[PDB]
């Protein structure tokens, strides 16, 4: 039996949480902020499962995706009052780019708000002091039965899925991983386990991506035709993420072309990036594993830096500023600024929250507080997220037994259920928010066996006798420290109940006239004939076996009319000795 | 269950394990000393080198005139230096499953065996373990490559030369299996079939085995192995330092609860303290540069020698001396300082900490914004217009035949003013100066070893007692040097294996008890028939599926144990409406008689016999009633 | 004699592990016996083959095996094998000593029939182990030994056995029968398309091949190839990049396919995913089978174009070489509209001499239709030059073989290139500058054909059409001009 509800991202994007139940183990899938409503409701109601009391005796262990405002958003809460003493299971290098990052969200919100309630910083390096580090392909063990397993997924650095075995039961959480090869992120790839439930990402479904090219030189002649008439590339894209692929990718421009203009880049996590990237190449592509050598490839000859002087510049101006959402309030300053201008241009990285003026300018209005829309957006969609075929390509390569959808919209969970019930043929199911989706999984039991058992099994299973029941045999034991099954003799010999060898006995009396010399002939031609496929042999003193039964030509007893035939066998052939006191009791031919 | 050793060298080891059907052959070390009896090889030619006297034997008939020259008494071969193989011929190693590899310091054989036998299989490491020891290949084969050497010597591998050579050359094993060195493609190649594992990753093999790696300690990247089934565990150390080093520190948990805990790759020098010793370095390092003069070492590219910089660069700050420059020559030098900085997360867990902070884990970078190390590719460019008297020089293989260590090996080994500065063990030091005297060079034996040794040898045998040891006679004889004293050796108290070189063991426990899975309906169709308590009992019969080396269990003889009483068998024959049933006795059983059908039944310790007529259903009224009387086993 | 002599000192010695592996291991090493009489040293290897200890007997048999490598015996020794196979069969070790010595005396010289080939492999089918002690080998025993040009349903039904191993080694006894022809069978593909999905690796990397090679066997199941080349293009997916350069390399030993499915591998996808994961072992396996498809259709090759330059950069010398290679090869009746700025700033590095000249071959078999692209080429080629003066032969042949094959689209460059200014003098230009010598060896190589070019000249230019003429023959080509007849 395992149990599975989503705190959050059921239908929805942002706070991202999930709680799973397996065998009596409660395990923390993700846990992030909404990244939109500035009420009570961008962190999770952690009083759906404790109300007034501990968390640490009912939650075993945390565990995180990514650094996402979504995946991880809302630390600091879970570790100071509402309270987890507990290990915090996240990866090397989120555990690198979380505080820095949820740093940043403190300075957008006391920016913002003015608030003393967000956090502190004493609290968050609380809650940075016990967190447990995890590596790539790796297992760890929590308490002795729940084994934790990270994967490398490519959707941002550091960006894995996990993987959970508690027993024989297995759930995989997959954050929002990216099949589709990024420039310095790989692939994601997990080795086919029999998963059980498979936590997947679906925020890119209704759309099949094409090649990355199409991507880029979309993005790309429209950067060049806006500088071309004048205009000033403002991306409103966040911090790391999408960030460093969009520099390396119009660096790559600017430096091919040779055109000149005074791109900068965000104050805050300026050189954080410079000195994160370059410690944590084995978690990136292959391609700068290699090709890393010669020069720092992270290191940009054409980027320089921002501050908030320089918003006033007429010219080309090509500078992006976080947060992707555009709703931290730089970027809004930005944007503010540069309400009333037809020539420049804004952007949107990827995806939106509701309630954000990213979702906003997604649906096509006007009036924002009202600031009339004069700038120009086109759809690029380098936020490395799956497609439908990305979709397929993890779900056919895992092949697990049971999916949940998370982390999307309505139209594409439908279609993708459905998509995914037509091909592959597994229980595919919605998850809402709030409610309690079950599966009763099928258990498993291991026991023991001895070697004898097992030998003269493949003996007799490679020879030619397969396709038909064998009936294997034993018993089986219980200690209450482990479960065991042992062959039959050897059971024998260690209860100590000795080898019951058994001797059933039963005289035919056969009313014939013929003679019992004869009639012993008779009873041989008989067995030989009806018994097919069985060792039907007649002993020189007139006795006949069939298997382990022997027949023998007893005396003549006191009624004329009758004869006795003496039939023995052992309990291992019952049913041969039973069928053939039916048959003799059935009578000879005469 | 068969251990065949086919490395001789105690640290560098080769041993095929095979288990239940894998034939996992642990570690390929490419035994280097026999490079110690070769003449070197000098990218310029010496007048030195060129002129020697060559060795004759006395009675003149072969030609080796031409073949071994003699320099100081002591007399070497002349050609490219040969590599000691392991037996390839002992086993067919094409029928070799799966390699593990525990450190970079035992993979520089796995060309020869990769691709001269046909070993179809994959081979699983670390990924710094692969990095690193494809750059000390490159090294390898780089300095190997330079200038051609041809091998035109060949008469002296023949039985009877070689007894009639001299010492040191008596001293070699088996060098008709000595081959030359391999080449570009078969690096390539070698680096293909090896896949990335992580540190104690569960990683399975064939559906049979798990094997799983855990942390050492020895150098950054290397692996301690185990070999498990669910119900037994070999394991496999090979190099070890819970001495306080740089990488992650060593794992003392999943080596308990293990049968074999083969004791591979233990210090070379017993007889060490490795504070005092690098304290040492630093001591007459700097009275070489204080007196004006260089120093050489010959290093790894990698290993040790970082954390040598690094204490020699907190030297600096308490000596004076930042006007003397460090030199780091290697054609792989900056690839190496490279992939130094970068792997940081297999370092200890404070220095986790560290690259918590976004700081460089190893030090050599502030010696670097410091313009303090300067790596270079080779002398043949920026080193000669950048090179200053005096230095402190790090060179290359440590060997002292082939490189550019033989370069500066000869140059400035006229003077007694300077000094050479060998730190790296596993080479002899005497051994190493052999070619090289007469020399006035002054020479300082200053190993710096970070494997364990034989006290905490003995601290991690009584830590996670095994129920078997391996080892070789180095580790169980006293040593050749220090034979008088009984200490430093392995101290347990089973009775410890000796293994010397190419040599077949059989591990003396068997394989008794595996492991079957079953699916729950049969588990929910088997019922516990308690007869003897806390000993339950139960019936059970199915059908085996086999595949993929788990075997499971699905739906598609139980016997009787248990002697019958007579009189509650007359009893309940009487209370079932059988009627004038007769009972007589004899010296040790009843006979007990049944008019109807009729039955005699005669019962003896241990015996039950009965005799009926020609019928069915009391035949079987009688089975069913017998059979329940009893226990079914 | 010698080998007399050694098999007495074993006698003697007897110890068990110490003086025979270090016995049979000295007389492996040292040397060869290259003679008859090691075949009666086989009769000594028949002398210690009653006794214990399995690991002695199984080196010792192994040294019959080495000796049999060296066609030394012949009948006797498989006889001898056959009565060891035969009565000492104990355990796996001595198995495949046994299976061993079978393989090297079936391939040591006959290969023949007549109990050379048939009554080794029914004595090695008759064998089979219950638990991997001969069974992969006894497949590979049983691959080597061909019967007769008709057997193939004892490996049929070993396609599902218990080993991974065994089913490797069922594969590659497959891959020799298939080396030898034997008309292989239909139900192999059936056998095969349900062997995908082993879940296991390994095996997929060649079942790739045999899907590949009972695939190009015969093409009627239904259309046989489009289903086995879109199983193919699955497995390209893989996660696993072995498999991946597998299925790459094994659809690049096809040659025939439909061509409608074949361009529906790049659109509404296994191109489009085959070639950015992976060091240089995936994408030129990819790049070649798109080399070999794009000679065998003619048409396609406008995407296989536009596929190939987005791939410049991707950091590997190898890679670029072998892409210049890729387009190189397939430029034929294909033209440049825009992607010949990538292709043409590409030569824009350092040194890359081997890179450097493969674009110059490169460039001098293309094929282009628009006059803004002989612009741009050329001065970039300029630009190369007084960067480089290191190659100028190189580009003289690279710009003659480009005037050779095209002269038309030059002709409105001839007024723009050179000063031709209508009322001024046009200055002598310098003779030994080796940059104006490649101008005019592109003019004159495309003068060759184009009647409407003579009369565009000036003086200097016949007078330096004469000196090019006389000194550089294997140049500049010889027109009709009035001045030199
Ligand atoms: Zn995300
Ligand atoms: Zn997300």
């Amino acid at each position: 039996e395992i149990r599975v509800t989503p705190l959050g991202a059921g239908q929805d994007v942002g706070r991202s949480c999930i709680l799973v139940s397996i065998a009596g183990k409660n395990v923390m899938l993700d846990c992030g902020m909404h990244m939109g409503f500035n009420d009570d409701r961008r962190f999770p109601d952690f009083s759906y499962i404790t109300q007034n009391g501990r968390l640490t005796d009912f939650l075993d262990c945390v565990i995180i995706s990514h650094f996402h405002l979504d995946h991880c958003g809302a630390l600091p809460y879970f570790s100071e009052m509402v309270g987890y003493d507990g290990p915090i299971y996240m990866t090397h290098p989120t555990q690198a780019i979380c505080p820095i990052l949820l740093e940043d969200y403190r300075k957008i919100a006391v920016d913002k708000k003015g608030e003393a309630n967000f956090f502190t910083s004493q609290m968050i390096k609380d809650c940075m002091k016990k967190v447990v580090a995890v590596h790539l392909h790796q297992t760890v063990q929590v308490d002795d039965e729940l084994e934790i397993k990270a994967y490398y997924a490519g959707h941002v650095l550091g960006a894995a899925m996990f993987q959970i075995k508690v027993g024989s039961e297995s759930v995989v959480y997959t954050g929002d991983y990216n099949m589709t090869p990024d420039r310095h992120l790989g692939a994601a790839w997990i080795d086919k386990c029999r998963p059980n439930l498979l936590i997947t990402e679906s925020t890119y479904a209704t759309t099949i991506r094409d090649s990355k090219r199409c991507r880029e030189r979309d993005f790309l002649k429209k950067v060049h035709e806006t500088v071309e008439r004048g205009g000033k590339v403002l991306i409103p894209v966040f911090a790391l993420g999408r960030a460093q692929e969009l520099c390396i990718l119009l660096e790559t421009f600017w430096e091919r072309m040779n055109l000149k203009v005074p791109i900068y880049f965000s104050t805050g996590l300026t050189e954080k990036a410079n000195h994160y990237y370059k410690l944590f190449i084995p978690w990136t592509n292959q391609k700068i594993r290699k090709t890393f050598v010669q020069r720092n490839m992270f290191e940009f000859k054409h980027i320089k830096a921002f501050d908030r002087a320089f918003a006033d510049n007429p010219g080309p101006m090509v500078v992006f500023a976080t947060p992707g959402m555009l709703h931290a309030g730089q970027s809004l300053q930005i944007f503010r600024k540069w309400a009333g201008n037809e020539k420049n241009m804004v952007i949107m990285p990827g995806y939106c929250v509701q309630g954000t003026v990213g979702h906003k300018i997604l649906s096509g209005q006007r009036k924002l507080e009202v600031l009339e829309v004069k700038m120009q957006v086109e759809y690029m969609s380098f936020s490395a997220h799956a497609d439908a075929k990305g979709i397929m390509q993890l779900v056919g390569q895992a092949e697990p037994e049971s999916v949940l959808l998370v982390h999307g919209e309505a139209k594409k969970m439908e279609f993708l259920k459905q998509k995914i019930e037509q091909e592959l043929r597994v229980n595919c199911y919605m998850p809402a928010n709030g409610e309690t989706v079950t599966l009763p999984t099928s258990p498993s039991i291991p026991v023991g066996i001895s070697l004898g058992l097992l030998k003269r099994e493949m003996a007799q299973g490679l020879l030619p006798e397969a396709k038909k029941p064998r009936l294997l045999h034993g018993t089986l034991i219980m200690k209450d420290s482990n479960f065991r099954l042992v062959s039959s003799e050897q059971a024998l010999k260690e209860l100590g109940l000795a080898e019951h060898q058994l001797r059933f006995t039963c005289r035919v009396h056969l009313h014939d006239t013929r003679k019992e010399q004869e009639t012993a002939l008779r009873v041989y031609s008989h067995l030989k004939s009806v018994l097919k496929d069985h060792c039907v042999q007649h002993l020189p003193d007139g006795s006949v076996t069939v298997e382990s039964v022997l027949l023998q030509a007893a005396a003549p007893s006191e009624d004329p009319g009758t004869k006795v035939l003496l039939v023995s066998w052992t309990y291992q052939d019952e049913e041969l000795g039973s069928f053939l006191t039916s048959l003799l009791k059935k009578g000879l031919p005469q | 269950m068969k251990l065949y050793c086919l490395s001789g060298h105690p640290t560098l080891p080769c041993n095929v394990l095979k288990f239940k059907s894998t034939t996992i052959m642990l570690d390929c070390g490419l035994d280097m000393t026999s490079t110690l009896n070769f003449l070197p090889l000098p990218l310029v030619q010496s007048p030195r080198l060129s002129n020697l006297p060559g060795w004759s034997l006395k009675d003149g008939n072969a030609f080796l005139d031409k073949e071994l020259k003699e320099c100081s008494g002591h007399v070497f071969v002349d050609s490219v230096p040969e590599f000691c193989l392991p037996e390839t011929e002992l086993i067919d190693l094409s029928t070799v499953d799966v390699i593990l590899i525990s450190n970079y310091h035992c993979m520089m054989a796995l060309p020869y065996i990769t691709e001269h036998t046909g070993f179809t299989g994959t081979v699983y490491a670390t990924e710094p373990t692969v990095q690193i020891g494809r750059l000390l290949m490159e090294e390898l084969v780089n300095f190997i490559e330079r200038v051609p050497k041809a091998q035109s010597a060949s008469l002296w591998k023949n039985k009877d030369i070689q007894r009639l050579l001299p010492s040191p050359l008596k001293d070699a094993v088996e060098v008709s299996t000595w081959r030359r060195c391999y080449t570009m493609q078969e690096v390539n190649s070698a680096l293909s079939k090896i896949q990335l594992v992580g540190y104690s990753q569960k990683i399975e093999l064939f559906g049979a085995v798990q094997v799983t790696p855990l942390s050492s300690g020895y150098a950054l990247g290397s692996s301690n192995w185990i070999i498990q089934s669910h119900y037994e565990k070999v394991s496999y150390v090979s190099g070890s330092s819970l001495l306080t080093t740089h990488p992650q520190p060593m794992d003392q948990a999943s080596l308990k609860n293990s049968d074999v805990l083969v004791l591979t790759g233990l210090t070379q020098i017993p007889t060490a303290n490795p504070d005092g010793m690098v304290g040492e370095f630093c001591s007459n390092l700097a009275l070489t540069v204080r007196n004006g003069g260089n120093v050489l070492v010959p290093c790894y590219p990698s290993g040790v020698i970082y954390d040598l910089l690094e204490c020699l660069y907190q030297y600096i700050d308490s000596a004076g001396l930042s006007s003397v420059p460090l030199y780091f020559i290697s054609p792989v030098a900056n690839s190496s300082l490279e992939f130094s900085q970068i792997f940081a997360e297999w370092l200890c867990h404070n220095k986790q900490s560290k690259v918590y902070l976004p700081e460089p884990p190893f030090p050599h970078a502030e010696l670097i914004q410091t313009n303090k190390l300067k790596h270079y590719p080779s002398i043949h460019g920026d080193f000669s217009n950048d090179f200053r008297q005096p230095c402190v020089v790090f060179t290359g293989h440590p060997s002292l035949r082939f490189g550019d260590v033989v370069h500066f090996m000869e140059l400035w080994g006229k003077s007694s003013l300077n000094t050479v500065i060998f730190t790296e063990p596993d080479f002899s030091y005497l051994e190493a100066l052999a070619p090289y005297q007469p020399l006035a060079m002054k020479c300082i034996y200053c190993p710096i070893d970070t494997r364990l040794n034989f006290i905490q040898v003995s601290k991690l045998l009584k830590e996670v007692q095994p129920l078997h040891v391996v080892c070789p006679e180095q580790y169980t004889q006293p040593p050749p040097a220090q034979s008088h004293r009984m200490d430093l050796m392995i101290d347990c108290q089973p009775p410890a294996m000796s293994y010397r070189r190419a040599e077949v063991l059989a591990l003396p426990f068997k394989r008794r008890y595996e492991k079957i899975e079953i699916m729950p309906e049969l588990a929910d169709s088997l019922v516990p028939m308690e007869i003897k308590p806390g000993i339950s009992l139960a019936t059970v019969s199915a059908v085996l599926h086999t595949k993929d080396n788990k075997h499971l269990l699905q739906p598609p003889k139980p016997l009787l144990s248990g002697s019958i009483p007579v009189e509650q068998f007359v009893q309940t024959l009487e209370k079932h409406g059988f009627s004038d049933i007769k009972v007589e006795d004899t010296a040790k059983g009843h006979i007990v008689l049944l008019q109807e059908a009729e039955t005699l039944i005669q019962i003896e310790e241990d015996s039950t016999h009965i005799i009926c007529d020609n019928d069915e259903m009391l035949r079987v009224r009688l089975r069913d009633l017998v059979l329940k009387f009893l226990q079914k086993f | 004699p010698s080998k007399s002599a050694a098999l007495h000192i074993d006698l003697c010695k007897a110890t068990s592990p110490a003086d025979a592996l270090q016995y049979l291991l000295q007389f492996a090493r040292k040397p060869v016996e290259a003679e008859s009489v090691e075949g009666v040293v086989r009769i000594l290897l028949e002398h210690y083959y009653k006794e214990n200890d399995p690991s002695v007997r199984l080196k010792i048999a192994s040294l019959l095996g080495l000796l049999s490598k060296t066609a030394g015996f012949s009948p006797d020794c498989i006889m001898d094998d056959a009565i060891n196979i035969l009565q000492n069969e104990k355990s796996h070790q001595v198995l495949a000593q046994l299976l061993d010595t079978l393989l090297a005396i079936g391939t040591k010289l006959p290969e023949n029939q007549a109990i050379q080939m048939r009554l080794v492999d029914v004595a090695c089918k008759h064998l089979t182990d219950t638990s991997h002690g001969v069974r992969n080998k006894c497949l590979q025993l049983l691959g080597n030994l061909g019967s007769l040009e008709k057997v193939q349903k004892i490996i049929g039904d070993y396609f599902s056995d218990q080993d991974p191993r065994v089913r490797t080694a069922a594969i590659k006894a497959m891959l020799q029968l298939h080396e030898r022809g034997l008309k292989l069978h239909q139900t192999i593909y059936n056998q095969a398309c349900k062997l995908l999905s082993d879940d296991y690796e390994q095996v997929r990397s060649a079942a790739v091949q045999l899907i590949w090679v009972v695939s190009q066997l015969y093409p009627e199941s239904i259309r046989l190839v489009d289903d086995a080349f879109g199983k193919i293009c699955h497995m390209v997916s893989d996660g696993s990049w072995v498999v991946r350069v597998q299925a790459a390399k094994l659809l690049g030993s096809m040659e025939q396919v439909s061509s409608h499915f074949l361009e529906q591998t790049l659109d509404k996808g296994a191109f489009v995913h085959g070639l950015e994961d992976e060091m240089y072992e995936v994408r030129i396996a990819a790049v070649e089978a798109l080399c070999m498809l794009a000679q065998s259709s003619p048409s396609f090759a406008e995407k296989c174009l536009d596929f190939l330059v987005d791939m410049f950069n991707d950091e590997i010398e190898e890679v670029r070489l072998q892409s210049i290679h890729t387009m190189r090869k397939i430029s034929n009746n294909i033209t440049l509209r825009e992607d010949q700025l990538d292709t043409v700033l590409a030569v824009l590095e350092d040194s890359s001499r081997d890179i450097r000249e493969a674009l110059h071959e490169l460039l001098c078999c293309t094929n282009v239709s628009t006059k803004e692209g002989i612009h741009l080429a050329l001065v970039e080629l300029l630009k190369n030059l007084t960067k480089y003066p290191t190659d100028r032969d190189s580009i003289w042949k690279c710009l003659k073989f480009l005037g050779s094959r095209h002269p038309t689209l030059v002709l409105p460059l001839v007024p723009e290139l050179l000063s031709t200014h209508p009322f001024f003098d046009t200055a002598e230009p310098d003779m030994d500058d080796p940059a104006y010598i490649a101008v005019l060896v592109l003019i004159f190589n495309a003068a060759k054909t184009c009647p409407t070019m003579p009369a565009l000249f000036s003086d200097h230019t016949f007078r330096h059409y004469a000196y090019l003429r006389d000194s550089l023959s294997h140049l500049v080509p010889a027109l009709r001009l009035p001045g030199r007849k």
